[PDB]
RNA sequence: CAUCUCAUCCUGGGGCUGAAGCAGGUCCCAAGGGUAUGGCUGUUCGCCAUUUAAAGAGGUACGCGAGCUGGGUUUAGAACGUCGUGAGACAGUUCGGUCCCUAUCUACCGUGGGCGCUGGAAAUUUGAGAGGAUCUGCUCCUAGUACGAGAGGACCAGAGUGGACGAACCUCUGGUGUACCGGUUGUGACGCCAGUCGCAUCGCCGGGUAGCUAUGUUCGGAAGGGAUAACCGCUGAAAGCAUCUAAGCGGGAAGCCUACCUCAAGAUAAGAUUUCCCUAGGACUUUAUGUCCUCUAAAGAGCCGUUCGAGACUAGGACGUUGAUAGGUUGGAUGUGGAAGCAUAGUGAUAUGUGAAGCUGACCAAUACUAAUUGCUCGUGAGGCUUGACU
RNA sequence: GGGUAAGUUCCGACCUGCACGAAUGGCAUAAUGAUGGCGGCGCUGUCUCCAGCAGAGGCUCAGUGAAAUCGAAAUCGCUG
RNA sequence: GUCAGGUCGAGUAGACCAAGGCGCUUGAGAGAACUCUGCUGAAGGAACUAGGCAAAAUGGUACCGUAACUUCGGGAGAAGG
RNA sequence: GGGGAGUGAAAUAGAUCCUGAAACCGCAUGCAUACAAGCAGUGGGAGCACCUUUGUGGUGUGACUGCGUACCUUUUGUAUA
């Protein structure tokens, strides 16, 4: 139910050791120029040579 | 598929109306008995005046099912009752006079009494 | 387990889910571009394109098929004056998914579902 | 042991003429293509390698690319050895093909494939372990494991004891089936019972280890 | 049908080519081979159908009859060579595709309206 | 839910017998597997009924309540017998009476990340080691023979068919199948008739495709090799004989090691085989697998996307336009069982024809219609030294 | 003695009442009781022996964010 | 403490609606073991258990029919159709 | 909320504003650390890094190794579970 001695503090971080966040995919729509989640609609609504929403 | 507490109904004229099972014979832990397999039983209804009488003990072998039996070709016959016949202590059948259809699966050589007796073998 | 079975929960009911599908293919034909998540947007594709598929043969039965499973007269009178005819010789794939991001509030992977002619 | 490389197809009956029906699975074979042959002189051991199926050069590295093509077979989806001897080993060589007509009517085999997976699965589908009183005064521990141990001697859990984990997804074998049919015109064989897997997957069939 | 091209190749091998047509709620009369090790013979089993199944290969029917005061049901697998006849004697005008309820009824009760054309 | 011992209940191997045979008694060896369900009582036990090859004896906090129960005992109520003047009490009996904890560390069952493995990569592997499994009945046959006055009734050897346990699977037989088809009650709505939606446990009722399942279907525990236990020897002295032992040579068990299935090189001793990739320039001094600046970025892996008979998250499998990966579309199959509209017959409920119609999740086959992109990151530039063999 | 194949409980008797007994009442008694014991019919996932499905959690992502405990920890097995 | 409509109903019970009022101040996915709340289940039918605990079952109106025993009221909606 | 500018002797005296300790929590540099079993020190002792001198000096780290079961209380007697 609960514990008998407390935690280290280096016991602690070695459990924290496997909570790294990481990036995206991002890339350059050069149709565009500007930067973008791969498979996503940009920001302003084009994808892939088509614009939503004019 | 019969188990102890299962009740039967007699398809011979030994005397018994209603029989219960009490222990499926042949084997340690055994589950069922179908039909052909030899089975220990109380009498708990009778008639009058016959050699059975209420509340003996005795062997039986239960020739109809509702569960049903397979055959080679992947067919089943169910049935619409279970039925059973007593038996001596020889384990050999004890009756002038068989009641209702019967399997082809007593077509033994302990059991062709049954066979002979019996109005229709399926 | 789960091999080889059809369909979502979305955390709903039954006649819950049912609602909420038709909700959605109903806006969809009125507006034709709609922003959703998704989950709900893949589950759509199954809903809506069989409608336009009906849609393409207008009869009595076919109509009254539509209204049952739409339960609205405008969207039955545009269907069988405007997006029937609109894909009569189209094989199938009538919408449109694209990823569009996430939620604020939310952090949802959301989606665009857009007709394919529109405009 | 040689045997043939296979995909369950699915599984049917054959009726017989004396009426009996016959529960049979039916398994595609695409002739197998030898890549290699190990022997004593080089490996340690004699084997026979090969290759079955087909795949797209985009998917086929360039290391599988020259192997294959140090052979001359094409490139398949899978590859397998068969351990072998010698009288086994006899006319067997690269760019040679193994079929259907290995194996005969009424020969014995086994057939190992990779059984489905069901999860992550409890101590009574696991292990077959035995339910506690539903109503009765039972709280919450109905499908539960119950007790681990003992007390304090030994004061702990023993190795290899049953618990919940992963069922399924391994590797089986099972013995002892029948051929029924080797049709040789569609490259099948139709074995009599049931294999480990779903339909698609990767069977071998090799000669009864018993006999 | 819902199986590969190469069972469904496998099975075609082995069909009846010429079984009459027939319904749940007609009475037929099953030929069926037994053979007692050396003697062949055939048995009639008549009686009303109570429930079809059509999967090719893999079709097969229920025949109910009562039979010494005992209602018996057998599931005949069409494609069988022990089946060596069928043959409608009654057609039946029912409303449904399983006749399941005619196990609880007896008599007069169970009877079935005859389809006339 | 177990785990161990052997002083062994069954099955296996033997010696003696007041051992004819079958069956017993007793002792020795043997721990591989197996080793009932019920009536009564809170019972452990015990008695009884019916089975079984058999229903072993014990240790593990009289194993096991941070795994469950709470019938007995041993709080507070009440009563009987008995004891006490009484408050109260018991070699007693009787009816009623709250079972808390989200798991930190060790252990255990599963599933990942990192680094190592003498340049890097993609596969295919060897097996030091580990785990699993290991039970048994009845019939036939030899043969109504050996044995026995008879009644009875074999060893050795072979053939079949069961029970219990386990695995895999879904063709068959069934269950389930709240996104499939139908019948019907109440009420509200869609303007109204007709039609058909919401809600009432999926309202209720009858069916049922895939998947998953057992009560369904197949299969397993076969045969062999080696060293042994008790026991039986051959030859043979010490001890002219005798003697299985001292020298020497043998037979011998469900036990041991192999053999069958599964895992396995973090086996840090980190093994093997096939194939693939990398061959630019300058300075420079803490002078050595030394550093700095331009050039370069391979084989491959991953991110991402479409997803799966794979799955808690992972990992694993397939595919990403030179494409059938998923959805849709078209054809088929299946289930349900005679749609809507119209026409006819009938006073009407309704029935018939058009027409086995209409609808039909997850199935099979085709088909680029929709979505799988223009990409980015990581991973380098020939891989120290010393010896010995071949060149 | 009865009931069950089998009945330490139940019902009927016997009287050997350890230690019943007549207003701290004795022996019965129709009706009544969420009262104690025992036996039946029906019905059943209580059970043999569990399978499938539905909703709420569990699990993953985003936001907020406790608890009892705690000498310090670099916190393995067996035999002593 | 007061008011309290419609259809069916004996009813202020109950299902669905009116007028009126709300969707209850974390969501989105996935669809493992296990836990809770439900629904269906082959053949058997209390073998479960201290104990049929829990579930399953019965259920309306009219008419027919109803035992011992009794304090003469009852029992009695006995039972059953 | 901060960064400049400006005031002031002083702004890590800027309003939670004199001084500003410890427990506790970060970022940076050096060395050690992914084949090895326990009160975490102590006695030895190689290597590396930085200062310095021409060191048998200083500072940090510590591969490998012998020995080694916390403190208080109460007790005949406590690593004591
Ligand atoms: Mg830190
Ligand atoms: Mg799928
Ligand atoms: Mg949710
Ligand atoms: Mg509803
Ligand atoms: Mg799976
Ligand atoms: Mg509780
Ligand atoms: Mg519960
Ligand atoms: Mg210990
Ligand atoms: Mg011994
Ligand atoms: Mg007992
Ligand atoms: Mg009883
Ligand atoms: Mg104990
Ligand atoms: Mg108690
Ligand atoms: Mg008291
Ligand atoms: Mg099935
Ligand atoms: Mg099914
Ligand atoms: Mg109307
Ligand atoms: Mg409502
Ligand atoms: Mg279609
Ligand atoms: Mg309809
Ligand atoms: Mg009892
Ligand atoms: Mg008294
Ligand atoms: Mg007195
Ligand atoms: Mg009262
Ligand atoms: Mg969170
Ligand atoms: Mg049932
Ligand atoms: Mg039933
Ligand atoms: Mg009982
Ligand atoms: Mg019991
Ligand atoms: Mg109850
Ligand atoms: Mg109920
Ligand atoms: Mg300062
Ligand atoms: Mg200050
Ligand atoms: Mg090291
Ligand atoms: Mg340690
Ligand atoms: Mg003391
Ligand atoms: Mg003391
Ligand atoms: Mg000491
Ligand atoms: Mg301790």
């Amino acid at each position: 139910a609960v514990q008998q001695n407390r935690k280290s503090r280096s016991r602690r971080d070695m459990r924290r050791s496997h909570d790294a966040l990481t990036e995206n995919a991002l890339t350059v729509d050069q149709a565009t120029g500007e930067t973008h989640r791969r498979h996503h609609v940009t920001k302003d609504g084009f994808y892939r040579g088509r614009q939503l929403f004019a | 598929m019969i188990q102890t507490e299962t009740m039967l109904d007699v398809a011979d004229n030994s005397g018994a109306r209603r029989v219960q099972c009490i222990k499926v014979l042949g084997g340690s832990h055994r589950r069922y008995a179908s039909v052909g397999d030899i089975i220990k039983v109380t009498v708990k209804e009778a008639i009058p005046r016959a050699r059975v009488k209420k509340g003996d003990v005795m062997n039986a072998v239960v020739v109809r099912t509702k569960f049903g039996i397979r055959r080679p070709d992947g067919s089943v016959i169910r049935f619409d009752d279970n039925a059973a016949v007593i038996l001596n202590n020889n384990k050999a059948p004890i009756a002038t006079r068989i009641f209702g259809p019967v399997t082809r699966e007593l077509r033994t050589e302990q059991f062709m009494k049954i066979i002979s007796l019996a109005p229709e073998v399926l | 387990m789960r091999h080889r079975n059809s369909g979502v929960k979305l955390g709903r009911t039954s006649s819950h889910r049912k609602a909420m599908f038709q909700n959605l293919a109903n806006s969809l034909f009125e507006h034709e571009l709609i922003k959703t998540t998704l989950p709900k947007a893949k589950e759509l594709r199954r809903v809506a394109e069989p409608l336009i598929t009906l849609a393409k043969n207008d009869t009595v039965a076919n109509r009254r098929l539509a209204f049952a499973r739409t339960r609205n007269a405008a969207t039955v009178g545009k269907l069988f004056t405007v997006l029937g005819p609109r894909y009569k010789e189209r094989n199938g794939g009538y919408l449109r998914v694209l990823k569009a991001g996430f939620r604020a509030g939310d952090a949802a992977p959301m989606a665009y579902v857009e007709l394919v002619d529109r405009e | 042991a040689i045997g043939l490389v296979g995909r369950k197809c699915g599984m049917t009956r054959i009726f017989t003429d004396a009426g009996v029906s016959v529960p049979v699975t039916v398994i595609e074979v695409d002739p197998n293509r030898i890549t290699q042959i190990k022997t004593l002189e080089t490996d340690g051991y004699q084997a026979v390698q090969v290759t079955t199926g087909e795949r797209r050069e985009s998917r086929v590295t360039n290391a599988q690319k020259g192997h294959f093509a140090k052979a001359g077979v094409a490139a398949g989806r899978l590859v397998k050895e068969f351990r072998v001897t010698e009288a086994e080993l006899e006319g067997r060589e690269v760019g040679g093909t193994i079929g259907v007509d290995l194996f005969t009517v009424g020969q014995i085999v086994d057939v190992t494939g990779q059984s489905k997976g069901k999860g992550f699965q409890g101590g009574v589908k696991r292990w077959n372990f035995r339910t506690q009183d539903a109503t009765h005064g039972n709280s919450v521990s109905h499908r539960v494991l119950g007790s681990t141990g003992q007390n304090q001697t030994p004061g702990r859990v023993f190795k290899g004891k049953k618990m919940a984990g992963h069922l399924g997804d391994e590797r089986v074998t099972v013995q002892g089936l029948e051929i029924v049919s080797v049709d040789t015109e569609r490259s099948v064989l139709v074995v009599k019972g049931a294999i480990p897997g779903a339909t698609g997957g990767d069977v071998i069939v090799r000669p009864t280890i018993k006999a | 049908s819902g199986k590969h091209p190469l069972v469904q190749a496998i099975e075609n091998s082995q069909l009846k080519t010429d079984l009459p047509e027939f319904a749940p709620g007609d009475t037929v009369v099953v030929q069926v081979k037994v053979k007692e090790g050396d003697r062949e013979r055939l048995q009639a089993f008549e009686g009303v159908v109570i429930a079809k199944k059509n999967r090719g290969l893999n079709s097969a029917f229920t025949v109910r009859k009562i039979s010494s005061g005992v209602g018996v049901e057998r599931v005949f697998q069409t494609h069988s060579p022990v089946v060596a006849k069928i043959e409608v004697k009654r057609r039946g005008d029912v409303r449904r595709a399983k006749l399941y309820y005619l196990r609880d009824l007896s008599g007069k009760a169970a009877r079935i309206r005859e389809k006339l054309p």
